[PDB]
């Protein structure tokens, strides 16, 4: 066959694809593939940290609301 | 018609006059022709033409484009008195490279066809950004002077002008190559604007005619000074001097005494109208021995282009101001603008240069369009905008058809 | 062209262009893992190569 259609796949196959994507994405931007350091991942994780920190503050704001109820004009 | 005489160029630059058969196919003549030019080179004592590795002998236009080997010389658009070039053209056949893994292929390919950034261009970018920053600085400093009569505007702008001029002097002296000179020129030209408004802002009281006299005056001097000591970037400096000079005359008259702006604008229009005829004479006179002649030639061509540009800017400003849609015989200036535009539209053919002819043709089009748009803004109504739209859309359509047909 | 044994071009004629085997000789990878044991990325890479 030719791998057509939806299906099933292993974890080993998933990281393999996820690696080829990063390597090729680098080529279009830096024109080289030695990847001595992999800035692509580092830059993405910073976004995750930014979103995560925002959610933590939302959880913080949610607990204060149960400790001391109040209300605002609407 | 059986034969045509043409000049054939051979190795490294010798030109030889030959009488060729007008109907035999070109491929039949290239071989014996090569023998003849070599014989003359051998008699002159020069190096004869020889083959190198893989390639072939061809007959080409001076532009390098080769002639079809099977067509007759008369079958091609070659006329008696023209010139041709005999040449050796090398073989281009070679192996075809391949790379199966896509990621590596994209990098090895993409890095050949495009140019990456380098330190040489980088300085021009930074230089370009500082030039833009200061012209922005003068704008906000100038806007403040329109509401306040304090010395701040001249005080602040003067120090900037000095500092900018200061840096340029060092670069001009340290410069070594054309790239280096570009950086210096951009820096130097950027100083004129702050120095100019710094002076014009000095006279106290509400801004107007008295301040205008200072600005356009120092501007003219500054441009003339830079042109005199630098001798480079002729086209742009020429334009600044022209527009500065004519504007100072109007400013001085309006400052001393003037019955109406229409009078001054009309005078300027006439001066500009006659200047177009004088421009070529002015330009020609303003300008191993071959070096001097070629330098002289481009300097002259440069002056005319800038000269034409300076005149074009003044007429559109005056013309659009004169054809007021409410003042008196509203139809009189409209048709006069037409006659003035027709003259420029026809006169464009008198000049051989591509850019010179385009600016003239465009000068007429821009006047008509600018004039037409004003009648949509003022004396506004559905009829006016509807008519302005129809005129403006048809106008160029007719010109393009008349030129392409 | 000379017929004296050492000139390998004698009797040879050009007919066009095409594909050919390079002068290089490739050595098989020793101790090849079984197909169920193969890694997916490097497997295809070596296969295409």
């Amino acid at each position: 066959g030719s791998g057509y259609g939806l299906g099933l796949s292993t974890r080993t196959q998933v990281t393999g694809y996820q690696f080829l994507a990063r390597r090729t994405a680098m080529a279009l931007t830096r024109w080289r593939v030695r990847m001595e350091i992999e800035p692509g991942r580092r830059q993405t994780l910073a976004v995750v940290a930014s979103v995560s920190a925002a959610l933590v503050i939302c959880l913080g704001a949610l607990l204060w609301s149960f400790i001391s109820p109040s209300g605002q004009l609407n | 018609p059986q034969a045509v005489v043409v000049g054939v160029m051979a190795g490294e630059g010798v030109q030889i006059g030959v009488l060729l058969d007008a109907n035999a196919p070109v491929s039949v003549m290239t071989d014996p022709l090569l023998k003849v030019v070599n014989s003359r080179l051998r008699e002159l004592g020069e190096a004869p033409l020889e083959a190198t590795g893989r390639g072939r002998w061809a007959l080409c236009l001076v532009d390098g484009a080769p002639l079809r080997a099977t067509q007759s010389l008369t079958e091609q658009d070659v006329y008696d008195g023209d010139r041709l070039w005999i040449r050796f053209i090398a073989d281009t056949e070679r192996r075809s490279q391949v790379i199966e893994h896509i990621s590596t292929a994209v990098a090895s390919d993409l890095s050949k066809r495009f140019a990456r950034i380098d330190p040489i261009v980088a300085v021009q970018v930074g230089a370009s950004m500082v030039a833009t920053g200061v012209v922005l600085a003068t704008g906000v400093l100038g806007w403040w002077r329109w509401h306040h009569n304090t010395w701040l505007t001249t005080i602040y702008t003067a120090v900037i002008g000095v500092l900018v001029l200061a840096v340029a002097m060092l670069l001009l002296m340290r410069a070594k190559t054309d790239a280096d000179r570009r950086v210096a020129d951009i820096m130097l030209m950027s100083a004129i604007m702050p120095v100019t408004v710094a002076a014009a802002a000095a006279p106290p009281g509400p801004v107007g005619s008295p301040q205008a006299v200072l600005g356009f005056g120092v501007l003219t001097v500054a441009a003339a000074l830079a042109l005199r000591f630098t001798g480079r970037r002729l086209g742009i400096y020429t334009t600044i001097v022209i527009i500065g000079a004519l504007t100072m005359l109007a400013a001085l008259a309006r400052m001393v005494a003037a019955t109406s702006a229409v009078t001054l604008l009309s005078s300027l229009l006439l001066i500009c109208v006659v200047a177009y005829h004088a421009a070529p004479a002015l330009s020609r006179r303003l300008a191993s021995s071959v070096r001097d002649v070629l330098l002289q030639a481009e300097r002259a061509r440069s002056f005319l282009s800038g000269l034409l540009t300076g005149l074009g800017v003044m007429v559109v400003v005056c013309m659009t101001s004169l054809c007021d849609p409410h003042t008196g015989q509203r139809w009189l200036p409209l048709i006069l603008a037409g006659f003035t535009s027709g003259f420029l539209l026809l006169r464009g053919r008198s000049y051989v240069d591509r850019w010179q002819s385009i600016t003239l043709a465009g000068t007429a089009v821009i006047i008509a369009a600018a004039v037409c748009v004003r009648y949509a803004l003022e004396l506004s109504s559905p009829l006016a905008v509807s008519i302005v739209a129809a005129i403006l859309v048809l106008l160029p359509a007719a010109g393009m058809a008349a030129a392409a047909h | 062209r000379k017929p004296d044994g050492k000139d390998l071009n004698f009797g040879v004629v050009r007919v066009g262009v095409g594909m050919t085997r390079p002068e290089v000789t490739w050595g098989e990878p020793q101790n090849m893992p079984t197909d169920i044991e193969l890694e997916p990325v490097t497997g295809k890479a070596l296969q295409e190569f």
